[PDB]
């Protein structure tokens, strides 16, 4: 039909949308000299990580599903590979951030009295990036059996039921543990208090929601598929929601982490 | 009570005489004169480097060199054309709150909350700095500094007393005393045989330095005087203070010429200077920005805005070229 | 790069002058700073002395692995607003008022430790900037109580002239004084005279400020 | 202030060598260093230069490969390391010092050298000078190209030797005096010429004059001017 | 004492060499006008003798 320009148009917006929030980000840090401390680092590398979905992955993908199949084998590996890597990235850099906001309330001397600031940080940033690309990369690059270009490995569930694990149940877990033990650290030292103890709760609640709602479904409804049916034909347009729910928080993400610190925000003012 | 008497027959003759003399005054004889216009100033250069807030700085008189002061116990020297460091100088107590360039290039000094004013010598045989003089006797803190000559020294303190010092000897020569409260400021003439210096008594008044006795008391302001400033003819200055006016004053008239505010303003004032010609008066504020006035007409609000916290200091080069502001948000730039 | 070998040569020595001043400016935040106040005679000198011991006096101690400096400010005898803002950023106040002055009209001195308190609490410079609290002569108040009950400088208190009860209605009473209950708190102690509880107060409440202080800068 | 090298002496072909100087009475850890060599029958000749915070290093077109120069700070102790000697190198060394920053002046202070023993042009217009006390002398000397850069400056430096003894500046940067120095001396010129002017010699004043270039690397030396 | 203080200082500010507000004007602005041609900020020079671009 002639609907499919209409389609494209949003999801071009979307692109936009994603790529022009992390470049303010990458933009606001390179500026200032003074956001030189370990969350600002941290805050950069969610920004790129971010930042290549938006640009890369998403126009690559209308013309394939709405006008013409012009991508060749090795162009499917590439950019399914580059695809997961990025997610994986995304979802690491954020437990990372929780682990660091954890130790700035646990410990508070050890943390005021540290000075290691040289190689630690670009250490544990190549870490995580590393370990992104052992998720998912050698399991794409391996599938030679495989229709619209997706991943082989769908073919048997151990594999799905395995990746979605090392990918969703182990951050939710952290992120869950270390948000509450900021909260009863609060707690505890309470005794007007009313309101910042339900402010705190209400702020973690929204942090954890956020992040669940956006990541479980796909992942849910891809294993349960896998399970009875494998399915690679046509498919409902759940499975469409839920593939672009997905994304959506990449587009979500800058706007609570980054943009709620108040050092930034006063970069952000004075640009 | 005779003696009370005879003090207000005396007060009463000083205010007569002052009304005497007013023929006329400055603002209806100069409305004839073309006006700067509109003045736009742009900025040149940009200095980082001081981390805390920057509370004084000074030019050197060969127009190049420049020396400032912050809350981190360091003073530093910068070279203005290319934004070069030449010299970074650590300080004994960090309480700092003035600084002064020797006019010959070879020392400088600081003093603050300790009482005591400090003297460094630039230029040695082993290459470092090291400090040449300590000088102390004051009972309150030290507000202002100004050299004199390689071996002569002026002090001003927040126990009501100014002291002029011989720096080889290491004590006091003459001390000038008469205000009822802190001393705020100083500012040597161009001959340098004469200074004035403005009190939290709201009050200024005019000493001789050979002598050692007051000359002339200027009064008129409503809050403490904050910053004061010398003419560069030598025969007139102005003082700004903490009820958002500046004033004009002369020497020998004897009395009052005009004042400087606007309706806008309700803060006060931290710097005035002045301009080679004598056609620009500039004054740093509490609302964030400097501000230029034209001091023949009283009017302009050519705004040097780009500064994120009060602006705490400034100068004017020797030759005119160009103008220094530095302020509570660690960053000192250059204006042409 | 169309310098000549001088103008590299000053560049290098620039350089290396900026990265001084960066590792010092480093080293310099990683202490605590706390501001000493009191009142006439406050018997601020005893806890000066059992802590690790013209213009500033500075006072440095080492305790737990955290470094304090203290700055003791009673020889300026000049007024507090041409003085104050030098102060803006430190981490705490350390006030000191005496309790056995209650009956020490000099019109007592409970009014001027209160006029004093209430003067720094709402004051400008100092909407985050919390408050350690110190109640000094415990003993020598439980005796004179013996024999003149807090009616003879506090007609309006409706309870019985024992130790606690007064202890009680004193602390609550200097503490009401606040005005801003919601941005900063106060913190409370009847002085010690036997070990080391006057300083680990301290640590505690310092180690509560750096804690609220690092929860509220990312805004959650 | 004190600058005293030692290492010297008689070697073989082939072979290596290291000469050490040691500093004494002021921060050596804020300025450049300079070896320079003098040969047993001629003028002067630049050796090598390493910086202040050892971020720099420059050698000699001649020598490049072959010698290497360090420091060390907290014992306050410069070496140079040479390779594989041959004829040419016979010399005398000296350890020299300066410091740039804004006005100030390097070359100044230079130690007492030792002996070892096995590009813009200047031009010194003559060799020896006969005069009497009481006259004003001028010496001369030419260049190849221009020393007056774009900022002002002009990189001209005018030495003195005595007999016997190690060098002393004079005058550096074409016309400023250095501290120390009786105000009786003065250097003047432009682009390519210049020329040192003495007045009322007196005795103590006799011996070779050079004048230098420090425009760019390599540095350069002059024949070298006999005044007795 | 210090009446007596105010008394001569009062004497010393009391005798006083004066002049016309009229010719302090005068003066000032004689000396804004001869000097008007050398001020680097009422009139810009051109850039190429400005020393800071
Ligand atoms: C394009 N959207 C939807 C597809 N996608 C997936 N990413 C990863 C990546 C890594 C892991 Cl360990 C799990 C994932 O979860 C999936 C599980 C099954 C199928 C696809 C994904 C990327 C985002």
């Amino acid at each position: 039909l002639s609907t499919r320009v209409t389609l494209a148009f949003f999801m071009s917006l979307v692109a936009f949308a994603i790529m022009l929030g992390n470049a303010l980000v990458i933009l606001a840090f390179v500026v200032d000299k003074n956001l030189r401390h370990r969350s600002s680092y941290f805050f950069l590398n969610l920004a790129i990580s971010d930042f290549f979905v938006g640009v890369i992955s998403i126009p690559l993908y209308i013309p394939h599903t709405l006008f013409e199949w012009d991508f060749g084998k090795e162009i499917c590996v590439f950019w399914l590979t580059t695809d997961y890597l990025l997610c994986t990235a995304s979802v690491y850099n954020i437990v990372l951030i929780s682990y660091d906001r954890y130790l700035s309330v646990s410990n508070a001397v050890s943390y005021r009295t540290q000075h290691t600031g040289v190689l630690k940080i670009v250490t544990l940033m190549v870490a995580v990036w590393v370990l992104a690309f052992l998720v998912n990369g050698p399991m794409i690059l391996v599938s030679e059996s495989w229709s619209e270009c997706e991943p082989g490995f769908f073919s048997e569930w151990y594999i799905l039921a395995i990746t979605s694990f090392l990918e969703f149940v182990i951050p939710v877990i952290l992120v869950a543990y270390f948000n509450m033990n900021i909260y009863w650290s609060l707690w505890k030292r309470d005794h007007v208090e009313l309101l910042r103890a339900r402010r705190l709760a209400k702020s973690l609640a929204i942090l954890l929601g956020v992040f669940a709602v956006c990541w479980a479904p796909y992942s849910l409804f891809t294993i349960v598929l896998s399970f009875y049916s494998s399915a690679t034909g046509p498919k409902s347009v759940w499975y469409r929601i839920a593939f672009w729910l997905q994304w959506f928080n990449s587009f979500v993400n800058p706007l609570l982490y980054p943009l709620c610190h108040k050092r930034f925000q006063k970069a952000f003012l004075k640009i | 009570d005779q003696l009370r008497q005879e003090a207000e027959q005396l007060k009463n003759q000083i205010r007569d005489a002052r009304k005497a003399c007013a023929d006329a005054t400055l603002s209806q004889i100069t409305n004839n004169i073309d006006p700067v216009g509109r003045i736009q100033m742009r900025t040149r250069r940009t200095l980082r480097g001081h981390l805390a807030k920057i509370y004084a700085m000074h030019w050197g008189t060969d127009s190049r060199l420049l020396v400032s002061a912050s809350q981190d116990g360091k003073l530093i020297i910068w070279d203005s054309y290319t934004t070069n460091k030449v010299h970074a100088i650590p300080l004994r107590s960090s309480w700092v709150m003035t600084c002064a360039y020797a006019p010959s290039g070879n020392y400088v000094a600081c003093g603050g909350l300790d009482n005591i004013c400090s003297i460094y010598n630039l230029k040695t045989r082993e290459g470092n700095v090291r400090v040449s003089r300590e000088l102390a006797g004051h009972t309150g803190y030290l507000s202002c500094c100004r050299f004199l000559d390689d071996n002569q020294i002026v002090t001003s303190s927040g126990d009501t007393t100014c002291a002029l010092w011989d720096i080889e000897t290491g004590q006091q020569t003459t001390t000038f005393t008469g205000h009822t409260g802190d001393v705020m400021s100083l500012s040597l003439a161009p001959d340098t045989r004469l200074f004035v210096s403005g009190a939290c008594d709201a009050s200024a008044k005019l000493w001789d330095v050979r002598e050692g006795m007051c000359r002339q008391t200027f009064t008129g302001h409503e809050s403490d005087i904050n910053a004061i400033c010398f003419f560069p003819n030598g025969n007139a200055f102005a003082t700004g203070s903490d009820d958002a006016t500046c004033r004009l004053f002369d020497l020998r008239a004897d009395q009052e010429l005009m004042t400087y505010s606007h309706d806008n303003i309700i803060c006060g004032i931290t710097s005035v200077s002045f301009s080679k010609s004598g056609r620009l008066l500039l004054a740093g504020y509490d609302d964030f920005n400097c501000n230029v006035w034209d001091a023949l007409k009283a009017d302009r609000a050519g705004v040097l805005a780009g500064h994120d916290n009060r602006v705490s200091c400034l100068g004017v080069t020797d030759d005119g070229m160009a103008v220094a502001t530095g302020s509570w948000d660690s960053f000192l730039k250059i204006w042409n | 790069c169309t310098l000549s070998a001088e103008d590299k040569a000053a560049v290098e020595r620039s350089k290396m002058i900026d990265r001084n001043l960066r590792e010092d400016g480093e080293k310099a935040a990683r202490e605590v700073k706390l501001l000493l106040l009191g009142a006439g005679e406050s018997g601020k000198n005893t806890i000066v002395k059992q802590m690790k011991i013209t213009g500033i006096v500075e006072t440095h101690f080492t305790f737990k692995d955290l470094h304090f400096k203290m700055f003791d400010v009673g020889a300026q005898r000049s007024e507090r607003k041409k003085w104050i803002h030098c102060f803006e950023g430190v981490t705490a106040i350390i006030f000191c008022v005496a309790l056995s002055d209650y009956d020490l009209v000099l019109m007592n001195r409970m009014h001027a430790s209160m006029k004093l308190f209430d003067s720094i609490c709402n004051n400008k410079w100092f909407t985050d900037t919390s408050i350690i609290l110190f109640l000094n002569k415990k003993d020598l108040f439980e005796e004179k109580i013996k024999k003149s009950p807090l009616t003879i400088c506090y007609p309006e208190y409706a309870g019985s002239n024992t130790y606690e009860e007064a202890a009680a209605y004193i602390q609550c009473q200097f503490e009401d004084l606040n005005k801003r209950k919601d941005t900063k708190e106060i913190y409370t102690h009847f002085t010690c005279s036997t070990d080391t509880k006057n300083v680990q107060f301290v640590f505690d409440a310092v180690t509560d400020v750096i804690i609220k202080n690092n929860l509220k800068d990312c805004g959650l | 202030v004190q600058l005293v090298e030692s290492g010297g002496g008689l070697v073989q072909p082939g072979g290596s060598r290291k000469l050490s100087c040691s500093a004494s009475g002021f921060a050596f850890s804020s300025f450049g260093m300079h070896w320079v060599r003098q040969a047993p029958e001629k003028g002067l000749e630049w050796v090598a230069y390493i910086s202040s915070g050892s971020g720099t290093i420059y050698y000699a077109d001649t020598v490049k490969g072959r010698f290497t120069i360090s420091r060390d700070d907290p014992k306050n102790t410069l070496f140079l390391q040479m390779t594989s000697l041959r004829s040419e190198d016979t010399a005398m060394y000296y350890c020299v010092r300066s410091i740039y920053y804004y006005g100030s002046s390097p070359f100044d202070f230079w130690g007492q050298g030792t002996t070892l023993t096995v590009d813009i042009v200047m031009t010194q217009a003559t060799s020896s000078v006969p005069v009497t006390p009481g006259e004003s002398v001028s010496i001369s000397c030419r260049s190849s190209k221009s020393l007056l850069h774009s900022n002002g400056n002009t990189y001209l430096y005018w030495f003195l030797q005595r007999p016997g003894q190690s060098p002393q500046l004079l005058i550096y940067r074409m016309s400023n005096l250095a501290s120390g120095v009786p105000d009786r001396f003065s250097g003047s010129g432009s682009g390519t010429a210049f020329t040192l002017t003495i007045s009322r010699l007196e005795a103590e004043d006799v011996g070779v004059y050079y004048c230098m270039q420090h425009l760019e690397y390599p540095l350069t030396f002059g024949a070298g001017t006999k005044l007795e | 004492a210090q009446a007596r203080k105010l008394v001569e200082q009062l004497k010393m500010e009391a005798n006083i060499d004066r002049i016309k507000v009229s010719k302090a004007a005068a003066d000032l602005m004689a000396y804004c006008e001869a000097h008007a041609k050398e001020d680097p900020l009422l009139t810009p020079v051109p850039a190429s003798e400005n020393p800071f671009r």
